[PDB]
């Protein structure tokens, strides 16, 4: 399985997972039920960054599908790829909508879930002035809880702001690593779509800080990728759903970055084993000056 | 029919019919309904008992020549000995260069200009380097490059970059090469009557003998012509007709071999020569390139372009050519004829090409910059027979970047390493864009222009085709001539005709969706790419998505280059149909029976788009073999 299908098969299995979760959100709750995310000005900011559309009711949500459906395209070219990527991004987050409508708090402590719009203003001032040179955004498992609490800390002490999803939550608090906003190391969730919930960070920074109307894609990838320094270590084993997630990374602009061998692509998706150099791989790879 | 798509080119061949000259069009047209038994290759004059005609259809009329050879005789030796031919003169040339190398020295007229190739080069051919004086080491190694030529004893020496699996099939299959002028002669003995009657055992000696042009004379010359002249990198140039000048002496170089025109273009720069041009009334001189040559001097040196091989007539029709200097190869001998209608010095220089009626100034190789001086006076000198009232230069110029050799396109790619990761120096970038899928694969574009075919349009068209569909497309020769004529090497053209793949990796690495990698036997860096992509993915080269086209080939060169880059194991397209269609047994080996033998074979397609196409599935169908 080459990369371009190893993304599709992602795509689709993100795709069946959404599609799993808003029958289950239709048949407890109703279509009239709202759809909302805490405390946002912008509804589901990935469907409304990639249509204009608003998503209010469990109704549209499971309209919205449509637009997963059709951001895939099993065609082995370079945009459908990104395309493919950004629908394992809108389907990850129609899957925590829908774990926000299901359920009064999906997240418990030390997983925050969603960012609320005032949280991504009081980032947005240390972000474009340099006290935030980058986003790290750290998905997956090390092989040990040493490695990715040095790796965390490492990022830390530069001031990036780390977030984390997956088993390296763990990892990093049995590494004693101190978390929290003003910490600088955010965990987002224990599964994969939790990952959506850095990529609004994005999103909604170029709705706020750009000003890029909704449904405007192509200004706001392009704002993502020569604004937003983010990027994404991937470690651990990587499922077909994680390396269509990285593929939304890069169609934002985001390279991937994996001690994992995948085929690389230069500048976007690179393997770097060596977890001594992993910091300074990613930084170079995003540019980041400290 | 058209007769160009480049608009300069229909500009000048109105005037060439006002002004009653005859053009290769002309020619053509006069030619007629051309022979059927030759067309389809089933005619036969090896012998006095001939000539022999066969029926290009079986079971019809007559079937054996006098000797009772049949149409696959017939056509299998008439393909050998055209591979023969295109060997023998890519292997001469190589043989020039080499012997230019052993007479290298400190304060001569040739040097050493690019000493850490030179010391690569002798760590090829077992040359040993440290502590030892630089010109004894181009010495050592030119003896080297000439024994590869005519060593009877032992074998010869390949380049690293091939791989050891495509050797040992080569012997397995018995086409592993010996010295170059050994199979030329080999192949003209199995021609001869009553010989090979064998069309595939007649098919395997034609390829045994390419490979010693792919892989030994063209190489060879190609590297230590960097040796000597120094590695091309990136360049800008200007291409088309409307470089010449009309205030100034135009100086066209036309011809294969490059130690003439190198010494033409320092000659240049002499002080007397720009004094005697600025006095015989002109602002400056004005050297323009065209075919092989042009694209040597282009690629180290960025000389203006005049034109690919259909142009040269139309060279001299603007009537502003002062000097028109040819060593061999593709020098249409009408030229002699038209310069009679102009002002413009026909001078031939070499003893391998004379041309009836042409003005012969030979140039001496032992004292090289004093004669291309002299060579260079007469040209300047004749400004002054110059008709103004008879000049006409198209106001059509493009501008464009060349100089891709694999050191220059490795060097590129460095851009894209992370410093952290690496390693730097090799074409891993090239070998993860092509893996990974973001570039469906790598295309040569290569070959002449040929009458029977709108002259550029099928080089134009494949070469969009291709990058359209994300595939890389590196080009040689005239059709590389025609790309620069066109626009298409021009770091904008990837944003107005690649595909997004393509135009993200030209974007990342700052390259024109088009390489330029240089002359006829630069091939041989092409096959010196694929080779390193093939040794760094530990697969023969016939295992990559990667082809050759020649959309619109005319000569025996371009013959024994589609053979070799098919017997190394690449695909390769033809636009013109050589002469085969006779021999059944003949087409079938070519186009079916030779992905057997070597992995790869021969596709004919006159369409532009439908090649197009065929390459694009074909590429796909080895990437699903590969597993990419
Ligand atoms: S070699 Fe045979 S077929 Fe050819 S001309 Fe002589 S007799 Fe005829």
């Amino acid at each position: 399985m080459n990369l371009f299908q190893t993304v599709f098969t992602g795509s689709k299995q993100a795709l069946a997972a959404a599609e799993g979760i808003v029958k289950q959100a239709v048949d407890e709750k109703g279509r009239d039920y709202k759809v909302a995310f805490p405390d946002t000005a912008y509804s589901l900011p990935v469907i409304f960054a990639a249509t204009g559309k608003k998503i209010t009711n469990v109704g549209e949500l499971e309209g919205a599908l449509d637009i997963v459906r059709s951001l895939i395209v099993e065609e082995e070219m370079l945009d459908k790829l990104l395309n493919s990527g950004l629908a394992t991004a809108v389907a990850a987050e129609i899957i925590e909508a829908a774990k926000y409508v299901l359920s009064d708090a999906p997240y418990a402590e030390p997983c925050v879930g969603f960012i609320s719009d005032p949280i991504i203003r009081s980032l947005g001032v240390p972000l474009v002035t340099g006290d935030i040179p980058g986003v790290a955004v750290i998905l997956g498992e090390c092989p040990d809880s040493e490695t990715a609490a040095k790796i965390i800390k490492d990022y830390q002490s530069k001031g990036l702001l780390t977030c984390l999803v997956g088993k390296v939550i763990d990892q990093a608090i049995e590494g004693k690593v101190k978390m929290g906003l003003d910490l600088r190391v955010i965990p987002l969730g224990y599964d994969v779509t939790s990952v959506i919930h850095v990529v609004t960070i994005a999103i909604r920074a170029a709705l706020i800080f750009g000003g890029i109307k909704g449904g405007q894609l192509n200004d706001i990838l392009k704002y993502t990728a020569e604004r937003v320094p983010a990027f994404v270590n991937a470690f651990g084993p990587l499922s077909e759903l994680v390396v269509s997630a990285g593929a939304g990374a890069i169609a934002l602009g985001f390279p991937v970055l994996t001690d994992q061998v995948v085929p690389e692509v230069p500048t976007l998706l690179l393997t770097q084993k060596d977890y001594d150099k992993m910091v300074k791989t990613s930084l170079e790879a995003r540019n980041i000056k400290i | 029919k058209a007769k160009s798509i480049d608009q300069a080119t229909l500009q000048l061949l109105d005037k060439a019919k006002q002004d009653g000259v005859e053009t290769v069009w002309d020619r053509k047209a006069d030619m007629k309904v051309q022979c059927g038994f030759g067309s389809a290759g089933v005619c036969c004059r090896n012998c006095s008992m001939g000539p022999c005609r066969v029926s290009p259809v079986p079971g019809k009329g007559v079937e054996r020549g006098i000797c009772g050879a049949t149409a696959d005789v017939i056509v299998s030796r008439n393909f050998a000995r055209m591979v023969a031919a295109g060997t023998a003169a890519h292997s001469d040339h190589g043989r020039s260069i080499a012997l230019s190398l052993y007479h290298t020295s400190k304060d001569g007229d040739i040097k050493v200009k690019d000493e850490n190739k030179l010391k690569e080069v002798a760590k090829s051919f077992n040359v040993e380097t440290e502590g030892r004086d630089i010109y004894d080491i181009a010495h050592d190694v030119a003896k080297e490059g000439l024994s590869n030529y005519g060593k009877q004893l032992g074998e010869v020496t390949l380049p690293p970059s091939l791989p050891e699996k495509r050797k040992e099939l080569w012997r397995k299959l018995g086409v592993y090469p010996r010295a170059v002028d050994r199979e030329i002669a080999a192949v003209m003995h199995s021609t001869h009557i009553g010989c090979n009657a064998d069309a595939e055992a007649m098919i395997k000696m034609s390829m045994r003998c390419s490979l010693t042009d792919g892989w030994m004379g063209s190489f060879m010359g190609t590297e230590f012509s960097d040796i000597m002249f120094g590695t091309p990198h990136s360049i800008d140039t200007e291409a088309n007709l409307g470089v010449l000048e009309k205030n100034s002496v135009n100086v066209v170089l036309h011809g294969h071999e490059p130690l003439l025109s190198e010494m033409v273009v320092e000659a240049a720069s002499d002080p007397e020569l720009v004094e005697l041009a600025k006095s015989v009334g002109a602002d400056g001189i004005n050297l323009c390139g065209m075919c092989c040559t042009g694209n040597e001097v282009s690629m180290r040196h960025g000389i203006k372009i005049a034109g690919n091989f259909m142009q040269q007539e139309l060279a001299v029709v603007t009537g502003a050519v002062d000097g028109l200097i040819v060593d061999v190869q593709c020098i249409m001998p009408a030229l002699a004829k038209l310069s009679k209608s102009y002002h413009t010095k026909f001078i031939t220089t070499s003893p391998k090409a004379h041309i009836t009626d042409s003005i012969y100034m030979e140039f001496d190789e032992e004292n090289p910059l004093d004669s291309a001086k002299k060579i260079l006076k007469e040209a300047i000198l004749n400004f002054k027979n110059r008709d103004q009232s008879k000049v006409m230069i198209p106001e059509l110029k493009c501008k464009a970047i060349l100089g891709y050799s694999v050191e220059e396109i490795i060097n590129k790619l460095d851009k894209v390493v992370n410093t952290q990761i690496g390693p730097m120096q090799t074409v891993k970038p090239l070998a993860d864009v092509l893996v990974s899928g973001v570039l469906r694969g790598a295309a040569a574009v290569v070959g002449c222009n040929n009458p029977k075919v709108v002259q550029d349009s099928a080089h134009i068209e494949t070469i969009k085709g291709l990058i359209k569909n994300d595939v890389i497309v590196v080009v040689t020769g005239c059709a590389a001539q025609a790309a620069a004529k066109y626009g298409l090497l021009q770091k904008e053209a990837a944003e107005k005709y690649a595909g997004p793949g393509l135009a993200t990796v030209c974007k990342l690495v700052d390259i024109p969706p088009v390489l330029h990698m240089g002359s006829c036997v630069d091939i041989s860096r092409i096959l010196d790419l694929v080779g390193r992509v093939a040794n760094l993915l530990g697969v023969d080269m016939s295992d990559l998505p990667v082809a050759g086209v020649a959309p619109e080939w005319m000569s025996e060169k371009a013959v024994a280059i589609g053979t070799y880059v098919v017997t190394s194991g690449i695909d390769t397209w033809l636009g013109v149909a050589p002469p085969v269609t006779g021999g059944p047994e003949v087409v079938d080996i070519l186009t079916n029976k030779m992905e057997d033998w070597v992995g790869a074979k021969f596709f004919i397609e006159t369409d532009p788009h439908k090649a197009v196409e065929q390459i694009v599935n074909r590429m796909n169908e080895k990437r699903k073999k590969l597993g990419i």
